[PDB]
């Protein structure tokens, strides 16, 4: 007759990028449906903190080139769009970066602010190769979900760029037996995932659990015709 | 005639939307139904979908 709830029992950092979790413990046929469904809405829809809109003083439009860095300026915006950050309390917030002189150039040289926090300093934008050459460029990142293009919500200086607002790439699951417990048939879950390493995985489940729920709020608030 | 010409050159990116065409190595042509999530598509025993 009742259901046994499952507790998070396990939180485990495997790698600096990401981690794996366990509940535990489930009964029969929960197994595979609770895994459909984490997986589904924890690849669906999360927060994200993707960069929106780059400036850069020398640039009139994108497609042309400066002189001094070797690749592309839409390479460079892509390398960008590589880029992974964390802020805590503010929704927008303006990075600065700054550098010239002839090596290369990653996420390490911007603006250090509070809240924002690189996940990547190693993430690579570009090489220089000129001594006297210096990229100065403000990039406005903000929050957002799922996947916001130009054309969309759409200065000649302010350049835009497509957001990715998703912190995760990869997610699995794996249903198995749990030990004796006086009491067999109970069900282990091991939920696998990667992640630039922007979000916690208790943060993502828990926001999971709340959105699922509230979703079923619709089917607890059923209401007349 | 013609007393001066301009030309102007527009960039537009084109990603990609249904209907687009595109094919392989074998003569395989085919339109592109329908993008959709990443969720719906199937995935190995590891995820990958």
């Amino acid at each position: 007759t009742e259901f046994l709830k499952p507790r998070l029992v396990d939180i485990e950092q495997v790698s600096s990028t990401h981690a794996k979790v366990t509940l535990e413990p489930l009964e029969r046929g929960f197994g595979h449906t609770l895994g459909n469904a984490l997986r589904r809405i924890l690849l669906s829809s999360m927060p994200g903190c993707a960069v929106t809109e780059v400036e850069i003083d020398g640039v009139l439009h994108e497609y042309s080139t400066k002189e001094g860095v070797q690749e592309d300026i839409l390479e460079i915006l892509l390398n960008l769009k590589g880029l992974a950050v964390r802020v805590q309390g503010k929704d927008e917030v303006i990075l600065t970066l700054n550098k010239s002189g002839i090596g290369p150039v990653t996420a390490a040289d911007i603006t250090h602010d509070g809240d924002v926090e690189i996940v990547k300093p190693q993430h690579v934008i570009c090489h220089l190769t000129d001594e006297n050459a210096s990229i100065s460029m403000r990039i406005k990142v903000q929050r957002g979900r799922g996947y916001v293009p130009a054309s969309t919500r759409i200065p000649i200086g302010r350049l835009l760029v497509d957001a990715c607002y998703s912190p995760v790439e990869r997610i699995a699951y794996n249903v198995e037996a749990a030990r004796v417990e006086q009491r067999t048939d109970l069900d282990k879950l091991v939920i696998e995932m990667e992640t630039n390493g922007t979000i916690d995985p208790e943060e993502a489940i828990r926001r999971a659990a709340t959105i699922l729920a509230e979703q079923l709020e619709a089917f607890v608030d059923l209401r007349d015709v | 005639g013609v007393l001066k010409i301009v030309k102007v050159y527009l960039a537009v990116k084109r990603r990609i939307q249904p209907g687009d065409k595109m094919a392989g190595r074998h003569g395989n042509k085919g339109v592109i139904s329908k993008i959709n999530p990443i969720e719906d598509m199937p995935y190995d025993e590891n995820g990958t979908p």
